[PDB]
């Protein structure tokens, strides 16, 4: 906004944050099977 | 019916005599359990 490289490194960022959520979904999948129901499990 | 039974999993397992009065106890804390992680 003040001035009329940095930008692949905010792009490696985002995908090093995009696959951690994967992982973390993944685990919050198996922790609800245990709260439920054999099939589920 | 003989299908209902206790120590059923595997028969004759372990040779527990004091699992006939304590593996009952056991077994119902572990089902009791399962219903707290339900709610």
């Amino acid at each position: 906004k003040g001035k009329t490289s940095d930008a692949q490194i905010f792009g490696k960022f985002d995908t090093f944050v995009r696959r951690l959520q994967k992982l973390i979904e993944i685990f919050s999948n198996i922790q609800q099977f245990n709260a439920l129901l054999e099939g589920m499990d | 019916s003989p299908n209902l039974c206790k120590s059923g999993p595997e028969i004759k397992q372990t040779e527990d005599k004091k699992a006939m009065e304590e593996f009952k106890n056991v077994k119902i804390e572990d089902y009791e359990r399962e219903k707290m992680e339900n709610l």
